[PDB]
């Protein structure tokens, strides 16, 4: 004899479409900031991030549906604002059709500008308010808010450039760690800097060098290798490494400074194995790309002339580890654009509130 | 288990299939558990092997599902299984010189 | 409107959830409030209609109105049938809204059923 | 509750009563101000439709079933009120069609239906 | 507040009247009472939330008080009896003297004192019941 009730606390984990928030400009004609008019709202004036006492819920991390939300959106981002002069994309129907295109191109500014993730009506944002979370498993504090903090949708590869950084240690989270097939998602809990110039002396154009300061590099990456040690043995000999090869954007370092799209060159940033002056990236601007957002190639035109520079704030690490024994090689990785960004909507979870059950009583 | 017999440094195509056709992430590794090839949302990344300048797949046909693993310059110590894991299915293919 | 409070125990729920209703300049930014004064103002006509659209379904079973009603549908057995004693002692409502799973679709169907098979027993004395 | 709520006026009343229980870059910088008042224009059309639904749960209260959808009642019908053989008006015929036959007579329906609650307040 | 805002100051309609033809006509009006240019366009918006901020506020207002008629039982009923039995010590005066002498405000200077106590326990007689 079961009884039916309207007035419990009852809420599902659901899926919606929700509707982005960015502190646009509505003059600038940064390209950023002028999707960023047309398809987003203001910012919330009044926001409100109401605590819930003592709620402990069981997140995850790598099946989110704002990851698969928001990479929908920066797909649509990346096609109105840097519209390459050559595409191809490989139809298919081996007879597959490299079917070409063409269109105006030219040249824009680009910068990434903080974007909110609002929910809509009726549904929730459940904050997960700690500082040990390891990405899978209970949040103990569970807070609760409509808007996620201001991200910014900057794409690159083998390091997390521009995001936000852990208040506590340096966290370390993967799906499944020792499976050798799933990225390492470290976490700075400092900003190490980077400076990326291309120089002005016009000779080569399309060749930059990038400096990472020598004390912070050490002493950051010293701290990484401490607790890789927590989740594996403690007298491991880890062993940092070039990345081992593929395609020219998960080999090296890329990312687009200013509309021009830099590759780096970190080989000599995984260069120690560990146990118990600035270091000079050589980089260089390309032109024929591939594409992030699709399978095919873009090209692009060439370089601005004046002096091209963008210092950063690098406060991730897409690692990915190789299974031989009392040893692990750590070598860079990245380039499924979702790690980039489900390393900064981790602690978020979207539901929605269902006041329904029908507990056992046994009445008659 | 399918086996697939390669005469001499010539080109093989371990295939391997996937069903809703949209370029999940898969991975090739062996007895050791040593990544071959790996994809990574739109790109291609390698892992430390034997075939680290052997490897390849074809690249227009992962919006269709099939994630195939074309090895060249095949030598005579590349004998092993290969676990190709689309989704969870570890559909296993050994090769022969 | 009608939210809850922080769960956190299945019994001291029933006790906390009646009284949830059994007693109760800027000029300069006017996009910023007049987008965001719909949206706060979209989400308290979807919480009125949310309710009269659950009245509805209550209406159905014959629990119209009343926070916590008692119905003629027996427990199967399969239903995850748990012990009936530390179910309202030391859980929350969400552990055991996990506790069923697609049990609450069929429990759902009998009570649809349960007031039209009562809707053929009182029109047949 | 809705406007666009019932637009599933088909033919089969047997069938009706069955489903009567079961319910880029336009903007020129104007966007957002097309969102925002037509949004407003989509709110006063969902109130509305929210005080109709209370302004008829009053009535429906007056006759004894409120927050009910089918409503049996204790009257009986008459000979001038379109006297069928509730085969003709209620597998072939829409809702429409009999909408239209009884619109002489819901306003002298409602009367008497009134009264048939008042004398079920009577023995109370 | 154009919808059930009309309502509320409809209730007071027979204020002062004896509570006999005060509550007889209850059912009767109750079916009664709830019978742009450049410069404009976002202040002649503020003027259409701001008459919604409160129309809407109509409405939750008038469904806290369903909420609070279904709790004790008959929800939608005006004119509702209840099983619970009255008290003498809320007032000791007989019913002739009640519905032919008084006026419905007066009850609010003589059962307020109370009227906290009669909510508890319209409460529980229909929560078991
Ligand atoms: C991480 O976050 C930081 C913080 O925002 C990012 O760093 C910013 O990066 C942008 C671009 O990389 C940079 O913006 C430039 O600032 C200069 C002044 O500081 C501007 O002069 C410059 O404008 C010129 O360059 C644009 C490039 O497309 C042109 O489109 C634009 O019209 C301007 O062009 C004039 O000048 C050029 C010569 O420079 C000439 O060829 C043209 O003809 C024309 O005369 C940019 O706006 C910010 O200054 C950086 N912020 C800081 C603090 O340094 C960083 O990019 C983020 N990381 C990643 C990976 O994106
Ligand atoms: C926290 O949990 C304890 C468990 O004993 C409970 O008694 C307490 O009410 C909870 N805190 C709040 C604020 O509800
Ligand atoms: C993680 O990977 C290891 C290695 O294959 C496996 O044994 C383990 O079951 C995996 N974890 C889960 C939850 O599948
Ligand atoms: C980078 O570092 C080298 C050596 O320390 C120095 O010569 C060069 O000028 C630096 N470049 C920038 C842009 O700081
Ligand atoms: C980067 O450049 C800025 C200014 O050019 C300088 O203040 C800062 O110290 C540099 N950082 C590194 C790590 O070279
Ligand atoms: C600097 O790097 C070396 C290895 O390259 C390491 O052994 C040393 O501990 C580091 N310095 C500090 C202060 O940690
Ligand atoms: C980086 O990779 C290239 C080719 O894969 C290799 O030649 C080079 O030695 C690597 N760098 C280091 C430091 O191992
Ligand atoms: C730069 O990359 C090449 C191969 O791409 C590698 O051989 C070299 O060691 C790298 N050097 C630095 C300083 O990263
Ligand atoms: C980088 O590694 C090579 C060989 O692995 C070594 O010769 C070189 O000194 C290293 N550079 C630094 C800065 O440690
Ligand atoms: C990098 O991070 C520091 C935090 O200490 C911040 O002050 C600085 O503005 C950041 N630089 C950016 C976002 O370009
Ligand atoms: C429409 O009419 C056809 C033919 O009479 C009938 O088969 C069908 O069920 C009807 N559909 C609806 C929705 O009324």
């Amino acid at each position: 004899w079961v009884t039916v009730y309207y007035g419990v606390p009852v809420w599902k984990d659901a899926e919606t479409t929700l509707f982005c928030a960015s502190d646009a400009k509505a003059y600038e004609t940064e390209k950023h900031n002028v999707w960023a008019t047309h398809a987003c709202v203001p910012t919330d004036p009044n926001p409100q991030e109401i605590h819930l006492e003592n709620v402990t819920e069981e997140f995850n991390m790598w099946k989110n549906n704002m990851v698969e939300q928001m990479h929908t959106d920066i797909i649509s981002l990346w096609d109105q604002s840097l519209k390459p002069c050559v595409k191809l994309t490989p139809l298919c129907v081996i007879n597959c059709n490299t079917s070409a295109i063409t269109q105006a191109c030219p040249k824009v500014s680009f910068e990434p500008i903080p974007i909110h993730y609002c929910a809509p009506a009726g549904f929730a944002i459940l904050k997960c308010k700690d500082k040990k979370f390891n990405g899978t498993g209970p949040c103990p504090s569970v807070s609760t808010v409509q808007c996620t903090h201001g991200i910014k949708p900057v794409v690159s590869t083998q390091l997390l450039l521009n995001g936000s950084l852990a208040e506590e240690e340096v966290m370390i989270r993967s799906e499944n760690i020792t499976n050798n097939a799933k990225n390492i998602l470290v976490q700075f809990n400092t900003p190490v800097q980077i400076n990326c110039t291309r120089p002005n002396n016009n000779t080569d154009i399309r060749q930059a060098h990038c400096n990472v300061s020598k004390a912070t590099w050490n002493e950051t990456l010293g701290k990484v290798v401490k607790q890789l040690r927590k989740h594996f043995g403690n007298n491991t000999i880890i062993r940092f490494a070039n990345s081992s090869g593929g395609d020219l954007e998960v080999t090296t370092h890329s990312f687009n400074c200013g509309g021009e799209f830099f590759y780096c060159n970190t080989s000599g940033l995984f260069n120690s194995t560990w146990i118990s002056d600035s270091i000079t990236l050589p980089c260089r601007i390309k032109q024929i790309i591939n594409m992030w957002q699709r399978i095919g190639q873009a090209m692009y035109a060439p370089p601005i002339q004046g002096v091209i520079r963008c210092v950063s704030n690098i406060t991730g690490l897409i690692l990915t580890r190789d299974g031989n024994s009392t040893t692990e090689t750590f070598r860079p990785g990245g380039g499924d654009m979702r790690d980039n960004w489900r390393s900064e909507l981790y602690k978020y979870k979207v539901v929605k509130i269902e006041p329904l059950g029908v507990a056992p009583t046994r009445c008659k | 288990k399918k086996v697939v017999l390669g005469k001499k440094g010539d080109t093989v195509e371990l295939t391997c299939t996937a069903s809703q056709k949209k370029s999940i992430q898969f991975h090739w590794k062996n007895s050791n558990q040593i990544k071959i090839l790996g994809n990574q949302g739109s790109f291609l990344t390698k892992g430390p092997s034997k075939l680290n300048d052997r490897a390849d797949s074809r690249r227009s046909l992962w919006d269709q599902g099939n994630f195939p693993l074309i090895i060249k310059n095949l030598k005579i110590e590349d004998s092993d299984t290969y676990i190709c894991e689309v989704e969870d299915q570890k559909e296993e293919v050994q090769l022969l010189v | 409107g009608f939210l809850g409070a922080a769960g956190s125990t299945m019994g001291a729920a029933s006790m906390t959830l009646t009284v949830q209703a059994r007693n109760l300049e800027a000029q300069q930014h006017l996009l910023k409030l007049t987008v965001w004064g719909i949206k706060q103002l979209q989400a308290r006509v979807l919480a009125v209609e949310r309710y009269l659209r659950d009245q509805q379904l209550l209406g159905i079973w014959g629990c119209s109105g009343k926070l916590i009603c008692c119905t003629n549908v027996p427990w199967n057995s399969s239903w995850s049938n748990r012990n009936l004693s530390e179910i309202w002692d030391n859980m929350t409502w969400l552990q055991w809204d996990k506790e069923i799973s697609n049990y609450t679709q069929i429990i759902y169907g009998l009570l649809e059923e349960s007031q039209n098979q009562q809707e053929k027993n009182e029109q047949d004395l």
